[PDB]
RNA sequence: CCGAGGGUAGGGCCCGUGACUGGGGCGGUCGUAACAAGGUAGCUGUACCGGAAGGUGCGGCUGGA
RNA sequence: GCUAAUCCCCCAUGUGGACCCGCCCCUUGGGGUGUGUCCAAAGGGCUUUGCCCGCUUCCGGAUGGGCCCGCGUCCCAUCAGCUAGUUGGUGGGGUAAUGGCCCACCAAGGCGACGACGGGUAGCCGGUCUGAGAGGAUGGCCGGCCACAGGGGCACUGAGACACGGGCCCCACUCCUCGGGAGGCAGCAGUUAGGAAUCUUCCGCAAUGGGCGCAAGCCUGACGGAGCGACGCCGCUUGGAGGAAGAAGCCCUUCGGGGUGUAAACUCCUGAACCCGGGACGAAACCCCCGACGAGGGGACUGACGGUACCGGGGUAAUAGCGCCGGCCAACUCCGUGCCAGCAGCCGCGGUAAUACGGAGGGCGCGAGCGUUACCCGGAUUCACUGGGCGUAAAGGGCGUGUAGGCGGCCUGGGGCGUCCCAUGUGAAAGACCACGGCUCAACCGUGGGGGAGCGUGGGAUACGCUCAGGCUAGACGG
């Protein structure tokens, strides 16, 4: 483009498209298990993903993935939920955070405990 | 803290003889002059060729674990050089040597940096007259780095000043030993001290 | 000091007052190359001795009216109608440019 | 969690006294604590760190299933019977495995029909209640 | 024709790498300075006022560097890299202070000034600046 | 739940008093003057602006007005008379 | 009014004030008008006062006020000798 | 006189939501349109038509011979 | 209904000032001059034929403001037209003062593709974060300006307000006991609610600063300090030397062995914590005497932090954790599982022998932290000024004509707008950079030095761009 082209018309800025919409721009946002149920991942994979439909206070409904080897998660379970989508399962845009509010830690996590909300044992 | 670990493991892994226990060290039960593989499992299996990124990590733990130094201290005083003016390489080495626990170690006043940092620590160390106890003291050109007089009624500090009585020292240096004292003269150029170490490699880590 | 502009009356189409039109020109602050911009100053005229076409001065002064901050300083050039023709050629182009 | 006790209190039968200690084998109530729900334990901010035996020994005798009706009150239904889980530890929310519907266990019939109230009248939930579904075979 | 210099030294580019003897620009006193400037700073032999058809031009004479030996023996070029910096569309006028460092000092940069038509170590000496004409090495 | 405040309001309230009462004097007598200097009754007029004069400058002495005010109030007042009285001469005794 | 007041800088336990010229009603650590000197109470340097005298005078002169505590280090370094 | 705002009436813009509905994206039934001259060269603007890809008319392109 | 004054008014004096008109200088309402007119004032205190503290009018100073002008200041043109106090005039009101600020009348204008009007978003700057730089992003804490003080209107008093802790009125909410009244935490703490999340209902006016006062002094949630929180940066500790061809355990194993590993034990040395003693700098002024209440000299009172730091004597070996180990990318093996459970940032890994899941052993990385989520810059030369493209990768308008605009041949001259040069004013402080210095170091902090881009003013240069003037024929047009 001509110099003075440029002038007249500029470049245009690129504006960036938030990953993460409803969190309101938080870190985390607090919610509760509306729906917990498990849902078969896409092709190439082969699995039960557990996940959970979340009503978040920022008035948005996601669904968000349960991370680890066994839950206890129910119904009306109050949760905390955190950035990161699971490539396997659309429409699953955050995860849930172990060991917060109704939210255990993975019983007899040795590795890598803070992932998965489980305290140092003996 | 300091690394207050197992430290002859650190050299294995190097696979250059780092001088980090003093008396040891010269004696063949140096785990070096028996063992000169990395430690774990896996010491004695062929080598893979080491990537870029590979030579320059090992090449920077080496000079960092040499002084017994915590990354963060160590990456401050690296950014000190490359803000200062000429050449990163030496300054660093410089201001690696300037150090005080260092400094103590260079005058013999104790075998390893381990023992010397614990003697600044304890306070078994002055400075120009008054006590200095921290093992960080950027020392500059000029000082008198002695005993504390208060103090030299000590085995350990008699033993290693008894033994530093003819060894030359730091062109960068002069020694009073029996009156326990230590000069710090001029900052090092780059040939007055050889140690297993490109430093351009480091600069090349921290270019990363 | 007062501040003083060269520019064109464009009209005296008021009492008392006449519409200077004042060129400045500079560097554009990132692609570097000279450009034209303009302004309407809105001058006294208490005499009513300048005509459309009449390159003129005007002066930073004290307040006349609501946005009348400039006395015309002296006359440079009269009849300078060519110019007039530049900036009313444009304002009627305007009438196409509608939706 | 840490937490800052602010000033110390006496309930008597017509005033409030403020006061400045408890000492052991005492009650009253204490001001500035905001993390502590009944059932806890405060230990002196150097102190053992221990925890006093909870309580723990009743089990809910009725249940009674509640539906959201129609319908979206169910997520309006959850936080609230959320401000109560843990205050008034007595009833239960459970989710029946199969077919589940919401079964608000109560200790008696009408711990449970002023508990049904308080959804309905205070947490307002568009529902309905009756009895929950049975897990048959065949 | 919009930009008289360019062309200049674009005839000039064209010339070198094909390795013609000479070539012709038609005539301007300030193509003469920046000429005057090539030969002295010895990336020409030098120029001479010529005629076409009764039409002013100016000769410039090539230079170039020895033969080579190899696969390719199509010698070195003088002028290696010579390209407008100030252009009609978009002015270049620097002050002392930011004119360039020309391949650090290996080649030149020409300026139209307020004392004539100098090169960066020129300018800088005589300590002015003006319309960044060109950059030649 | 207390202050001086109110202190400074009720002294706030009464200055007002002052004040008006002072400002009310100006215009009344002002006009008045005015009036008489475009019938004219030229005497009595400037014979009135005096008083008008003299008591917008009085006022000025406290909070009432401004200084570069009541020379303003003044100025208008004399230019007022003196082009009114312009239409039926006669302008005597002395004011302006 | 203007005054000559001491503006403190430095940090917690380690005052180190500024000998100050500045209009009263202003913050204490506020834009003043000019620097006149400084003062290190603790003394922990050499010259722990510096006062230009020249401009305290001109200051002085013409209306500005030195608090209590101001004039004291300003006498000291005699801005007041005849 | 003006005036916070209250009221009456009629406009404008944006948000949320709606029985039903249009296609879109993602995770078995029917044919085989395209890719090899893909077994009717293909694509095309348009027009009409047909369960469906599509077919055909008129002109155009070669990114077909 | 009584009453004092430094409360209010009248008269006088008029250096002087203010106003009208005339003249003179000056040039927007600046400074003189004369005639006419108008305007001042307060007392208290002692050591008492005299000073202190106040009053009045005028002028200059100084500092703090108001108003005005140039240039700079985000997104949407799927917002293209906007405006009747609207634009100018005359007259008047108003103000400290200009102005359509407001009012009457008169004229019919004013703005807009150089983006008016509308919609969205935002307090602005010093700076800050990032970046090779250009740029981008950002305005928390500190400093400067603005705006607001439950939502709105209004004015009062005053040098100053249209006034957070002043007044009036309307609204909403709350609250005290049937007429009415009360409240305004975006002060310091604190409660409650919301939330992923953000503190003590602390100490002291000792310091500095503010208001009042002759002074003593009083007030000051400004402020100086304390508390809580790894939230951040910085410093320090959990030991130091010795110590087997190398215990036990656990892991691997070709059953020979290898690894954890000098690691531990154990030897000696040192001595965080704690214990005792001493114990601050920050504080010398205001005040008292001499001198003279001045200058100058002497002397006294005062510490919240705090019996804290720090100095000295004694003195116990005295917390380590987190991430990762397919590739990017540093670190490898055993078992378990068998497209299950699960991993995941991308490519992808799991279907019976997985360095990619889970444990273990070992290892790599940081270390009172390590990781994660969110956001900003970077890598992105992926909006390309620096510094990209457009036959087939995304991209030449279907083709002309032309408006605005951008751009433009050769020679000489005038001007000097750009451009360039020098001088000067500004570019606050803090920060940044370099230098030394103070806290034992460092962070933090002080003292000097360097100043730049920008704009104001003065002078200078004329090659290129501009403009004006005069000529040319190579562009272009015509015969
Ligand atoms: S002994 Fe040999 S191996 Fe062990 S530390 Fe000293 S040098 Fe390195
Ligand atoms: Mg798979
Ligand atoms: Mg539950
Ligand atoms: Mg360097
Ligand atoms: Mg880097
Ligand atoms: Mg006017
Ligand atoms: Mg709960
Ligand atoms: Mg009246
Ligand atoms: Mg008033
Ligand atoms: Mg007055
Ligand atoms: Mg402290
Ligand atoms: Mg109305
Ligand atoms: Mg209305
Ligand atoms: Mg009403
Ligand atoms: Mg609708
Ligand atoms: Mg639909
Ligand atoms: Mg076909
Ligand atoms: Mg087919
Ligand atoms: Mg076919
Ligand atoms: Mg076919
Ligand atoms: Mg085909
Ligand atoms: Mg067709
Ligand atoms: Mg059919
Ligand atoms: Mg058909
Ligand atoms: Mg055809
Ligand atoms: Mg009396
Ligand atoms: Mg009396
Ligand atoms: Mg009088
Ligand atoms: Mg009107
Ligand atoms: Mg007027
Ligand atoms: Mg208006
Ligand atoms: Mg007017
Ligand atoms: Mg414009
Ligand atoms: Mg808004
Ligand atoms: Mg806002
Ligand atoms: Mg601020
Ligand atoms: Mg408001
Ligand atoms: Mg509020
Ligand atoms: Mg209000
Ligand atoms: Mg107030
Ligand atoms: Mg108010
Ligand atoms: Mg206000
Ligand atoms: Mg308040
Ligand atoms: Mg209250
Ligand atoms: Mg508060
Ligand atoms: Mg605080
Ligand atoms: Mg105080
Ligand atoms: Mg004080
Ligand atoms: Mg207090
Ligand atoms: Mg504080
Ligand atoms: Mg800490
Ligand atoms: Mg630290
Ligand atoms: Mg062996
Ligand atoms: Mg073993
Ligand atoms: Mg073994
Ligand atoms: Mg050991
Ligand atoms: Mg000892
Ligand atoms: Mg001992
Ligand atoms: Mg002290
Ligand atoms: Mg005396
Ligand atoms: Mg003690
Ligand atoms: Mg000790
Ligand atoms: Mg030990
Ligand atoms: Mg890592
Ligand atoms: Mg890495
Ligand atoms: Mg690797
Ligand atoms: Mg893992
Ligand atoms: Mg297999
Ligand atoms: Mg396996
Ligand atoms: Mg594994
Ligand atoms: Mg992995
Ligand atoms: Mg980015
Ligand atoms: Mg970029
Ligand atoms: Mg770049
Ligand atoms: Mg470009
Ligand atoms: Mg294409
Ligand atoms: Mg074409
Ligand atoms: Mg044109
Ligand atoms: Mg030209
Ligand atoms: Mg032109
Ligand atoms: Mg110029
Ligand atoms: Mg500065
Ligand atoms: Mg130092
Ligand atoms: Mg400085
Ligand atoms: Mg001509």
């Amino acid at each position: 483009p001509t110099i003075n082209q440029l002038v007249r018309k500029g470049r245009e800025k690129v504006r960036k498209k938030s990953k993460v919409p409803a969190l309101k721009g938080a870190p985390f946002r607090r919610g509760v298990c509306t729906v917990v149920r498990t849902v078969t991942p896409k092709k190439p994979n082969s699995a039960l993903r557990k996940v959970a439909k979340v009503r978040l206070t920022s008035g948005y409904e996601v669904t968000a993935y349960i991370p680890g080897e066994g839950h206890n998660l129910q119904e009306h379970s109050v949760v905390l939920i955190r950035g990161g989508r699971v490539k396997d399962l659309p429409g699953v845009r955050y995860h849930i955070v172990r060991g917060v509010y109704d939210a255990a830690g993975v019983k007899d996590r040795k590795k890598s405990r803070s992932k998965y909300g489980t305290k140092k044992p003996k | 803290g300091r690394y207050i670990g197992p430290v002859c493991r650190l050299c294995r892994r190097e696979g250059v003889k780092l001088y980090l226990k003093g008396e040891r060290c010269y004696s063949p039960k140096c785990a070096m002059e028996r063992r000169p593989y990395p430690p774990g499992q896996h010491g004695q299996k062929r080598a893979r060729r080491p990537s870029d990124y590979a030579v320059r990590l090992r090449e920077k733990q080496k000079l960092r674990r040499i002084y017994g130094i915590s990354e963060r201290q160590f990456r401050n005083l690296f950014e000190e050089a490359s803000k200062k003016k000429g050449v990163t390489g030496s300054v660093f080495l410089g201001l690696l040597e300037s150090r005080l626990d260092n400094v103590v170690y260079r005058l013999g006043f104790a075998v390893s940096r381990r023992q010397a940092r614990q003697l600044v620590r304890h306070g078994h160390i002055t400075v120009n007259g008054r006590r200095v106890d921290l093992p960080s003291y950027r020392v500059r050109p000029g000082d008198e780095i002695a005993v504390a007089e208060k103090s030299r009624n000590l085995e350990l500090i008699r033993q290693n000043l008894e033994a530093m009585k003819g060894r030359k020292v730091g062109p960068w240096l002069s020694l009073d030993v029996e009156g326990m004292k230590g000069k710090f003269l001029r900052l090092p150029d780059r040939e007055d001290l050889a140690l297993p170490v490109n430093e351009q490699l480091v600069i090349e880590f921290y270019s990363r | 000091p007062k501040k003083v502009l060269t520019g064109v009356v464009v009209s005296d189409k008021m009492q008392k007052t006449v519409t200077v039109l004042v060129e400045r020109q500079f560097p554009h602050p990132l692609y570097g190359k000279v450009i034209k911009r303009s302004k309407k100053y809105l001058a006294h005229d208490p005499e009513e001795k300048y005509k459309l076409g009449d390159v003129v001065e005007i002066i930073e002064s004290r307040p006349i009216s609501k946005r009348k901050r400039f006395r015309v300083l002296r006359l440079v050039e009269s009849g300078r109608m060519d110019l007039v023709e530049k900036y009313l050629i444009r304002r009627q182009n305007y009438e196409s440019l509608s939706k | 969690r840490k937490e800052r006790v602010a000033r110390l209190l006496r309930m008597h039968a017509n005033h409030r006294e403020e006061v400045e200690e408890l000492k052991a084998g005492d009650l009253g109530a204490v001001v500035g604590l905001k993390e502590t729900i009944t059932g806890d334990t405060l230990v002196g901010e150097d102190a053992p760190r221990v925890i006093l035996e909870s309580i723990e020994v009743p089990e809910p005798v009725i249940d009674v299933a509640i539906e959201p009706k129609t319908k979206a009150d169910q997520e309006k239904l959850s936080q609230a019977l959320a401000r109560l889980a843990e205050e008034d530890p007595t009833f239960r929310v459970s989710t029946h495995p199969e077919t589940g519907q919401t079964i608000i266990s109560g200790m008696g019939e009408l711990h449970l029909e002023i508990i049904v109230d308080r959804l309905k009248r205070e947490f307002k939930v568009d529902a309905n209640v009756g009895k929950p579904q049975v897990a048959y075979r065949e | 024709l919009t930009d008289p210099i360019a062309d200049m030294l674009t005839r000039i580019r064209n010339a070198t790498r094909v390795y013609k003897e000479s070539t012709d620009v038609p005539a301007s006193r300030f193509k003469e300075e920046i000429l005057r400037i090539l030969a002295r700073e010895g990336f020409i032999k030098g120029y001479e006022r010529v005629d076409v058809d009764g039409k002013p031009y100016l000769r410039v004479y090539l230079k170039y560097g020895p033969r080579r030996q190899g696969p390719d023996p199509r010698p070195e070029q003088v002028i290696h890299h010579i390209r407008r910096i100030s252009k009609p569309g978009r002015r270049v006028y620097v002050g002392v202070k930011e004119i360039p460092r020309v391949r650090r000092g290996l080649g030149i940069a020409i300026l139209s000034t307020s004392k004539g038509v100098l090169t960066d170590r020129e300018a800088r000496k005589l300590g002015v600046g003006g319309e960044l004409i060109c950059e030649v090495w | 739940r207390n202050l001086s405040a109110l202190k400074r309001h009720r002294q706030s309230l009464k200055r007002r008093l002052r004040n008006k009462a002072k400002k009310s004097a100006i215009k009344t007598l002002s006009k008045k003057a005015i009036q008489l200097a475009q019938e004219g009754k030229a005497e009595e007029a400037l014979k009135i602006m005096r008083k008008a004069e003299s008591l917008i400058d009085k006022a000025a002495k406290g909070s009432t007005l401004h200084k570069n005010a009541a020379a303003r109030r003044k100025s208008r007042l004399m230019r007022k008379v003196r082009q009114l009285l312009e239409a039926a001469g006669a302008p005597l005794i002395g004011g302006g | 009014m203007v005054k000559i007041r001491l503006a403190r800088f430095g940090s917690k336990h380690n005052p180190h004030y500024r000998i100050v010229v500045t209009d009263a009603r202003r913050k204490r650590d506020g834009k003043y008008i000019e620097k006149i000197g400084y003062y290190d109470p603790r003394k922990t340097t050499p010259d722990w006062l510096k006062v230009d005298v020249e401009r305290a005078r001109y200051w002085l002169s013409v209306g500005a006020q030195p608090t209590d505590t101001a004039r004291r280090l300003l006498r000291q370094a005699g801005v007041f000798r005849q």
